[PDB]
């Protein structure tokens, strides 16, 4: 499995990815991913049990969630893998990502409804079923709620942080995990959700297929951080209430720990990942 | 400690909040909200964008909804 930058996909790969996503939607399987994400994001709290968000397991949790999704895509078309969106490089509404042959563009100004691409409500192929409001059509407002996507320099500043995470292991933490997640600092991952707008800005953000592309790049950044910091590793490492420690299992799967997900090469590689250097 | 309750009409919709940790409603339907460690708030319809108070979260929800009813969680 090689995870490729979306900007590099061939027309054939884009076709095959879109078709496999639409088949997971048609069969009912897609919406259960949406529901799982929403349950965790609504339950993960700074003061209580937290697994998928606002916590050190944010990264291994999304890694395994994306793996389940990619595995479902591969059950439809074994050639498909999750592409990633480098939002530091492909940062305008004119990126090819947002073209009609791939994810479609931004939402119209009246109601935010996406009008083009394979996931436009008008296709009849992308009903929004798992939702927090009556509207059942994909919505986006690219750049509407926040002006700019993170830059490479901003990403670099976060990649340079040596500690994986720090007590109190929540949205108030200093440390790489929380800066990448975005609750503190220049704000990388949360800001991208806000920038896309529409469902991507809500608990049911996997309703937008760009969800997977975003998290696949976040996941790549974790891998880049590890290469930058081969001497640094996941924390905490034992006896932390409400937080998934290194060798603790994670919900909902129960059969996997963060320890099992630190090395992504057991599951896939990237098109390019700089080796450790100085 | 608990924020104060509130009741107002915002952009033609009734928003209410009350300590429970804290509950928010839009036209009588509950809006799930969470308080962050630094005391800011988010809601299920704006989950990655902290705002200072539960009323701000309610108003951000009404802005996002553009008139649509909320679905009961
Ligand atoms: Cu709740
Ligand atoms: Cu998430
Ligand atoms: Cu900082
Ligand atoms: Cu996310
Ligand atoms: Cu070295």
């Amino acid at each position: 499995t090689v995870r490729k930058n979306q900007a590099t996909l061939t027309a054939d790969e884009k076709r095959r990815f879109v078709a496999a996503v639409l088949e997971l939607k048609r069969s009912g399987r897609y919406d259960e991913f949406v529901r799982t994400h929403n349950e965790f994001i609504m339950s993960d709290t700074d003061s209580g049990e937290r697994t998928g968000h606002r916590s050190p397991s944010f990264l291994p949790w999304h890694r395994r969630f994306l793996l389940d999704f990619e595995q479902a895509l591969q059950s439809v078309d074994s050639s498909v893998t999750l592409p990633y969106w480098d939002w530091s490089a492909d940062r305008t509404v004119r990126a090819s990502l947002w073209a009609p042959d791939f994810l479609g563009g931004t939402g119209r100004s009246t109601d935010g409804r996406v009008m083009d691409g394979p996931f436009a409500a008008s296709t009849g192929n992308w009903p929004i079923n798992v939702r927090v409001d009556s509207r059942t059509y994909l919505r986006r407002s690219l750049g509407g709620s926040v002006a700019e996507l993170p830059t490479r320099a901003e990403v670099e500043s976060v990649l340079a942080i040596s500690a994986y995470d720090l007590p109190p292991y929540n949205s108030a933490s200093e440390g790489f995990r929380n800066h990448l997640e975005g609750w503190r600092g220049v704000n990388l991952h949360n800001r991208v959700h806000v920038w896309v707008g529409g469902q991507m800005a809500t608990g049911v953000s996997p309703n937008d297929p760009v969800f997977w592309l975003h998290h696949a790049y976040v996941d790549k950044l974790w891998a880049e951080w590890q290469r930058r910091h081969p001497d640094s590793a996941y924390v905490p490492t034992g006896g932390t209430p409400d937080v998934v420690d290194l060798n603790e299992t994670m919900k909902p799967w129960n059969t996997v720990r963060p320890a099992d997900l630190l090395d992504h090469t057991a599951y896939y590689t990237f098109d390019a990942l700089e080796h450790h250097h100085h | 400690a608990a924020p104060e309750s509130f009741d107002e009409v915002y952009k033609g919709r009734r928003i209410q909040g009350r300590p429970a940790g804290y509950e928010v409603f839009v036209d009588g339907v509950q809006l799930h909200v969470l308080r962050n460690a630094d005391g800011s708030w988010i809601s299920v319809v704006s989950h990655y964008d902290p705002v200072p108070t539960p009323r701000a979260a309610a108003r951000a929800a009404v802005d996002e909804l553009q008139g649509a009813p909320l679905l009961p969680f």
